[PDB]
């Protein structure tokens, strides 16, 4: 596929990066989420629990609860940033607080799994791709970041 | 062992203890500690060959025992290099910095070239994240190596 044929290069153990150029409609499809400051984990939750709702969102923050104390400590994005694990988990864990590559990592590294965050850059065209794990891509919790702010699911096309 | 003999500008030599097997960056941390320059700033190479000092080899099989010299060389001008930075998107510029500088004003740098704020990313090179309050010459910087730009992709 043309998928599992992509280049990744290594930034960090554990993150890769690239930049495909092409549109995502063509291959994957855009289930939009509500923009209430949880869109990133509302995103996970449609692709990784079943049956999702708008509040199965809360469930996957559970989830990080575990991982900030398993790698926030030894996570390469964390350092440099002048906070302690209380200082973070208090703002993190709060509702309706953003969520972004960080979480992503963590949870990727926690829950076994393979996190591919696509970027895109104007109406519809893909700028990056950062992916945290070191899974498929068609079996991977595919997101979508459209702006510089919003998280949707991004579902493979049969 | 003995004491291996170091020879800084060509017109002074400095004697340092030869413990068997051991490593050049050891050695560049012992002239550190005695002349009191970082160890990012001195290249060691042979008398008469003229190569290079190899790194992660004990200077052994290459060939030095105590009597033997090696020529020392110290770089603060303060000069300057280059290297290529990737954005997120790949459009890999090229920025002039010194090693002395902290990577804070690299970070800086980065952000009026892509116009980005400075909370929003982090530079790492060869699979580790490079601190702010670092100089930047102790992560190994050379011509055209290629430091990264991540975004904190927060959305």
């Amino acid at each position: 596929e043309f998928l599992n044929s992509i280049p990744w290069e290594e930034v960090v153990p554990g993150q890769f990066t690239a930049n495909p150029g092409f549109q995502v409609t063509d291959y994957f499809e855009i289930v939009r989420q509500p923009a209430d400051g949880n869109c990133f984990y509302h995103s996970i939750a449609e692709l990784f629990v079943p049956n999702k709702n708008d509040f199965s969102f809360r469930l996957v923050k559970q989830h990080l609860e575990l991982a900030a104390r398993r790698f926030f400590e030894e996570e390469s994005e964390a350092k440099g940033l002048g906070l302690s694990l209380e200082k973070y988990l208090e703002v993190a864990m709060c509702d309706n607080e953003w969520g972004g590559s960080l979480e992503a990592s963590m949870l990727a590294k926690h829950l076994d799994i393979t996190i591919v965050i696509w970027v895109i850059e104007g109406p519809s065209r893909v700028a990056a791709a950062v992916k945290f794990g070191p899974g498929d891509v068609a079996g991977a919790i595919n997101l979508l970041h459209t702006g510089y702010n919003h998280f949707d699911a991004l579902r493979l096309l049969v | 062992g003995g004491d291996l003999k170091v020879k800084m500008l060509g017109g002074e030599e400095i004697l340092v203890p030869l413990r068997d097997s051991m490593m050049v960056s050891e050695l560049k941390q012992f002239i550190a500690q005695k002349i009191n320059v970082p160890a990012f700033q001195q290249r060691l190479a042979h008398l008469d060959s003229r190569e290079v000092l190899q790194e992660g080899v004990p200077l052994v099989h290459q060939g030095l025992k105590a009597g033997s010299t090696i020529l020392l060389m110290v770089q603060n001008s303060s000069a300057t290099l280059n290297i290529l930075v990737r954005n997120d998107k790949g459009r890999s510029s090229s920025y002039e910095v010194q090693l002395t500088q902290t990577v804070a004003v690299l970070k800086q740098q980065v952000c009026q070239r892509e116009r980005v704020q400075a909370d929003q990313f982090w530079l790492s090179f060869e699979g580790k994240p490079m601190d702010d309050e670092h100089p930047l010459g102790e992560y190994g910087l050379t011509t055209g190596c290629t430091v990264f730009m991540n975004l904190r992709l927060r959305g």
